[PDB]
C-alpha cells in the first residue's frame, strides 16, 4: 500500500488531467487543478474538495500539499 | 520540493529523476 | 495535348536563345514593382498619415529587418535588408499576376496563356538562385577572407562531417530555384489540365486552383526570401 | 474562346471571393495601422504643446 | 519486335509515378508533421502565435522542396523522356 | 523538348532582376528605414517629452 | 501488340502509384494535424478558436498537394504524355 | 497479345496501388486521430462533448482521400481509361 | 499467352497490394490507437472503463477500411474486372 | 509459353505484398502497442496487471491481421485464383 | 521459353518483398520498443529489472513476424509453389 | 528488341525509385526536425539562435543523403552505367 | 532469351527489394533508439554510463535483422536459388 | 530474341534503385529522428550542447553506416552487376 498525507488508490485531477496513483507509481511533482478533486481509496473513498494543491508521490508517500465552489461540487459529485 | 524543482530546473526566475506533470519551470513559478 | 514547355516569342542573338515570354513576364513585373517604388519615393511621408503603398511597403521591410537581425546583426549584414526585400516582392508579383484571367484557346483546343509566370521557367529561377548563391558566398569571403572561408565552409560546424557539409554547400543553390521552379511548373501544368474542361464546369475547379495558388505564390516569395537571408546568415560568422 | 469564358467565371468567382472575406479584414488593419500612426503624430504635437504650456507657467 | 519509344515511354511513366508517389508521401507526412508542432507550440502558448510562423515556414520549406523538386523531376521524365531515342 | 536546360534568358532575368534590385536598394529601402527611424525617435521624443513636462511643472512648484 | 497499349499500361500503373502515394501522405499528414488539433482542444476548449487557424493552414498544404496528385494521375490516364 | 489484356493487367495493378496506398494512409490516419481523441478522453473526461466535433473534421479528411481513391479505382478496373 | 493468363497475373499483383497496403495501415492504426488506450489506463487505472468506447470507435474506423480492400480484393481475383 | 507459369509467378509476387504489408503492419503496431506497454509499466508498475489486458487486445487486434493476409497470402501460393 | 524461368523470377521477386517488408517491421518496431525500454530507464535507473519483462515480450512479438516471413520466404525461393 | 531500349526503361524506374526514396526520407526527416525546432521556439523565445546550429547540422545530413540520391539518378539516367 | 538472364533479373530486383526494406529498418530503429539515447543522457548526463547498455540491445536487435538480410541478399545475388 | 546482358543490366538497375530508396529513407528519417532529439536536448539544456554530440554522432555514425553500405551495395549492382553472362 502507499501513504497518503495509508491507502490503496488516490484519484486526483492535475493539470495535466487526471491522474490515479497505485502503490509504487513513480516519483512524481504535479499541480493539483483550480477546482482539483481528491478520492482516496483504501481498504468507503474519502472525497476532498482541494484547491491550489500539491501532488508529491514518492516512493513510499503521496503528499496533497469560482474554482473553489466547483471543486466542492465535484467533491460532493455535482461535478 | 522546491529543492527538487531547482536542482532539475532553470534558476532564472525573477538516481531516480522526479518527473513533473507539466515542465519544471512552470511548477517552480507557481 | 498538354504542350508543356512550349516557350512563345523565342528569338535568337549573339548565338543564345531567348525564350521572349518570359522576358515579357519578368519585365512586365520589374515595371509594376518600379511603379510601386516610384509611388512610394513619391508619396513617402515621415509626419501625414502613410498611404497603403508606404504601409506595404514598411511592413515588408520591418518584416526583413526583424529576420535579418535575429539572424545577424543589421549593421554587420546591411546590404542583405535591400536583396531580401526586393527578392519577396519580385517572386511574389511574378505569382500573383499568374492570377488574371489570360488563357485562351490556341485554336486546338490547347490552353495558351498570354502571360505565364517566370518562375516556371528554368531560367529564371535560376538566375536568382545562382544570383543568391553567388552574393552569399563573397559575403562570406569578405567576412572570413578568401582563404578562411572555404576552410569554413568545408569544415562547417563539425570537421569530421567534411564531405557531407560540401554537399550541403552545392545543395544551397539547388533547392532555393528547383523549389520555387516546381512550386510554379506545376500551378502553370495544372490550370491547363482544367482548361480540358467545359466552361460550365472549368470555372470551379479553375477558381478554386487559383484561390489557393495565390497562397502558394505568397508563402514561396516568403520562404525564397527567408531563406537567403538565413544563408547570409549562415555565411558570415566569426 | 470556351475556356477563355471558363476561367473567366473562375476569376470572376475569386475575384467575388477575395472582395467579400479577404479585402474587409486588410482594409481594417490598413485602418488601424493608420490611425495608429495619426494617433502617434498627434500625442507628438499634444507633447509638444504640454511642454511649451509648462515652460510658459513655469517662466 | 516493339517500339523501342513504346518501351521507354512505359519505362518513364512509371519512373514518374514513383518519384510523384514518393514526393506526395514525404510532402504529406512532413508537413503533417510541422503543423503539428505548431498547433501544439500554439496550443501551449497563444502569444508564441507570432514567432513560431517563421520556424515553421521554414520546415515546410526544407519539407515541400523535396516534392517539388521531385515534381520538378518527374516531368522531365515524363514529357522530355531522356534516352527517348 | 527538355525544358530544365538553361537558355540565354539566364542572362535577360539576372539584368532585369538587378535592375529593380537597384530601384529597391535606392528609392525604396533607405526611404522607409528613414521614415521608420525617425517615428521611432518621435516616439521617444514625446514619451521623454511628458516625462520631462510633469517633471519640469513639478519643479515649477 | 499494340505500342499503345504499353504506353497506357504504363500510365495506369504510374498513375496508381500516384495516386497512392498522394492518399498516404494525405491521410497520414491529416491524422497528425488532426491529432495536435484534437490534444489542444481537449487540454484547454478555450483555444478552439485559435487552433483552427494553424490547422486549416496545415491541411492546406497537405490536402494542396494530394490535390496536385489527383490531377498529375488524370494527365498520366486520360491524357497519356507520349502516347503516340 | 492482346492489348485490352495488357490495358487491364496495367488498370488492375494501378487500382491495387490505389486502393493500398488509400488503406495505408486511412488506417494510420485513423489511427492517430483516434489516439488523440483517446488520450484528450482518458485525461479529460468532460471534454468527451467537445472533442468528437474536431475528431469528426479529421476523420472526415481522412475518409475523403481514401474514398476518392475509391471512385478513380471503380473508374481504374469497371471503365478503364484508354480502353482499346 | 493467353489474354487472360494475363489478366490474371494483373489482377493477384493488384490484390497483393490491396492486402499489403490493407494491412499495414490497420496494423499501424491498431497499434497507435492502442497505444493511447494502454497509456491512458497507465495515467488512470480507474478511466479503463470509459475508454473502450473511444477506442472501439478508433478501431472501427480502422477495421473497415481493412475489411473495405479486403472484400475489394475478392473483385480482383474471384470475379476479375475486365477479364475475358 | 504456358498461361500457367504467368499466373503463377503474378501469384507469387501478390503473395510477397501480402506477406511484406503483413509483416510491417504487424512490427510496427506491435512496437509501438508494446513501447506503451513498457512506459506504463515503468510509471505504474501496479496495474501491470491491468494493463496486459488491453495490450492483449490491441496484439490481438493487430496480429490478427497479419494472420489473416497468411490465410489468403497461403491461398494464393496454393490454390491461385483464376488458375487455368 | 522456359516456364520454370518465369516461376522462379516470380518467385524471387516474392521472396525479396517478404523479406523486405520483415526487416522493416522487425527494425522500426524493436527500435520504438528500445525507445519505450531506454526512457523508462532513463527516468528510473533500478527500474530495468522489470521493463526487460514486458521489452522482451515486445520483441518476441516483432521478431516472431519477422522469422515466419523468413520461413515463408525460404518456402518462396527454395521449394516454390507452382514450381513445375 | 533494341537492347538499349529495356536497359534504359530499366534505368528510368531505377531513377524513379531513387527519387521516391529519397523525397520521402527528406520531407518526413524534415519535417521531424522542423517539429523540434519549432517546439523548442515555442517553449524558449530566445532559443532560436541557439537552436539553429543544431537543426541545419541535422538537416545538413537529411538534405545531403536525398541529393546524393539525386545524384546518382543522373548517372542512372543522363549516363546509364552499363548501356549498350 | 537465356533463362538465366530472366532469373537473375528477378533475383537482382529480389535483393534490391531486400536491401531496400532491411536499410529502412535499420535506419529508422537506430534513429528511434537513438532519439530515445540522447534524450536520456540530455535528461541525466551520468546516466549516460548504464544507459549504453540497453541501447547496444536495441541497436543489436535491429542491425541483426538488417544484417540478416544481407546474408539472404548475397544468397540471392551470388547463388540465386532455382538458377538453371 | 533479346540480349541477356539487356535485361540483367535492367534488373541491376531497378536493383540499386531499389537500394538507394531503401537507403535515403532511412538515412532521411534516423537522421530527423536522431536530429529531433538533439534539438530538443539542447532546448532543454543549453550547456549540454556538448555532451549530447557523443550520444547523437553515434547514431548517426549507425544510421549512415547502413546507408553507405547499401551505397556500396549498389556500386555492386550497377557497376560491377553480378550474374552478367
Amino acid at each position: 500500500d502507499l501513504n497518503v498525507e495509508p491507502a490503496t488508490f488516490v484519484f486526483t485531477r492535475t493539470t495535466a488531467g487526471e491522474i490515479g496513483i497505485l502503490p509504487r507509481h513513480i516519483p512524481l511533482v504535479a499541480q493539483l487543478v483550480d477546482d482539483a478533486m481528491v478520492r482516496v481509496e483504501r481498504e468507503d473513498d474519502l472525497r476532498i474538495a482541494v484547491d491550489g494543491g500539491f501532488l508529491s508521490v514518492t516512493e513510499e508517500t503521496v503528499r496533497i500539499l469560482a474554482a473553489w465552489g466547483r471543486a466542492r461540487l465535484r467533491a460532493l459529485g455535482q461535478i | 520540493m522546491l529543492t527538487e524543482l531547482a536542482g532539475a530546473s532553470a534558476l532564472d526566475h525573477p538516481r531516480t529523476l522526479y518527473s513533473f506533470e507539466p515542465d519544471p519551470e512552470t511548477l517552480f513559478d507557481a | 495535348a498538354i504542350h508543356v514547355g512550349h516557350h512563345t516569342l523565342v528569338f535568337e542573338l549573339f548565338g543564345m536563345t531567348f525564350n521572349g515570354d518570359t522576358i515579357l513576364a519578368t519585365a512586365v513585373t520589374a515595371v509594376i514593382v518600379i511603379a510601386l517604388a516610384f509611388y512610394l519615393r513619391a508619396k513617402v511621408t515621415s509626419t501625414g498619415v502613410p498611404s497603403g503603398v508606404q504601409l506595404f511597403w514598411e511592413a515588408l521591410t520591418i518584416q526583413m529587418r526583424q529576420q535579418i537581425e535575429g539572424s545577424i546583426g543589421m549593421k554587420i549584414a546591411p546590404f542583405v535588408l535591400p536583396l531580401s526585400v526586393t527578392i519577396f516582392v519580385f517572386i511574389l508579383i511574378s505569382n500573383w499576376l499568374a492570377v488574371l484571367p489570360l488563357q485562351y484557346g490556341g485554336a486546338d483546343g490547347a490552353a495558351a496563356e498570354l502571360y505565364k509566370a517566370p518562375a516556371s521557367d528554368i531560367n529564371f529561377v535560376l538566375a536568382l538562385a545562382l544570383f543568391v548563391f553567388v552574393c552569399y558566398h563573397a559575403a562570406g569571403i569578405w567576412r572570413r577572407g578568401i582563404v578562411g572561408h572555404p576552410i569554413k565552409v568545408v569544415k562547417g560546424h563539425v570537421a569530421f562531417l567534411a564531405p557531407i557539409n560540401i554537399v550541403e554547400e552545392l545543395a544551397k543553390p539547388i533547392s532555393l530555384a528547383l523549389r520555387l521552379f516546381g512550386n510554379i511548373f506545376a500551378g502553370g501544368i495544372l490550370v491547363a489540365l482544367i482548361a480540358m474542361f467545359p466552361w460550365y464546369i472549368q470555372w470551379f475547379p479553375n477558381a478554386v486552383w487559383k484561390t489557393f495558388d495565390l497562397f502558394v505564390g505568397l508563402i514561396q516569395a516568403f520562404i525564397f526570401s527567408l531563406l537567403t537571408i538565413l544563408y547570409f546568415s549562415q555565411s558570415m560568422e566569426l | 474562346m470556351s475556356i477563355f469564358i471558363g476561367q473567366l467565371i473562375g476569376f470572376a468567382v475569386i475575384a467575388f471571393i477575395i472582395v467579400k472575406w479577404v479585402v474587409p479584414p486588410v482594409r481594417t488593419l490598413m485602418r488601424n495601422q493608420q490611425e495608429a500612426v495619426r494617433a502617434a503624430l498627434a500625442e507628438s504635437a499634444e507633447a509638444a504643446k504640454k511642454l511649451a504650456d509648462a515652460d510658459a507657467m513655469h517662466a | 519486335d516493339l517500339d523501342p519509344n513504346a518501351i521507354i515511354t512505359a519505362g518513364a511513366l512509371i519512373g514518374g509515378g514513383l518519384i510523384m508517389g514518393g514526393g506526395a508521401i514525404g510532402a504529406g507526412i512532413g508537413d503533417g508533421i510541422a503543423g503539428n508542432a505548431l498547433i501544439s507550440g500554439i496550443a501551449r502558448q497563444p502569444e508564441a502565435q507570432g514567432r513560431l510562423f517563421t520556424p515553421f515556414f521554414i520546415t515546410v520549406g526544407l519539407v515541400e522542396a523535396a516534392y517539388f523538386i521531385n515534381l520538378a523531376f518527374m516531368a522531365l521524365f515524363v514529357f522530355a523522356t531522356p534516352g527517348l531515342q | 523538348s527538355n525544358f530544365l536546360i538553361p537558355n540565354g534568358t539566364f542572362f535577360a532575368v539576372l539584368i532585369i532582376f538587378l535592375i529593380v534590385l537597384g530601384v529597391i536598394s535606392k528609392w525604396v529601402v533607405p526611404p522607409i528605414s528613414k521614415v521608420l527611424a525617425e517615428r521611432e525617435a518621435m516616439l521617444a521624443k514625446t514619451a521623454a517629452d511628458n516625462r520631462k513636462s510633469a517633471e519640469q511643472v513639478a519643479a515649477a512648484q
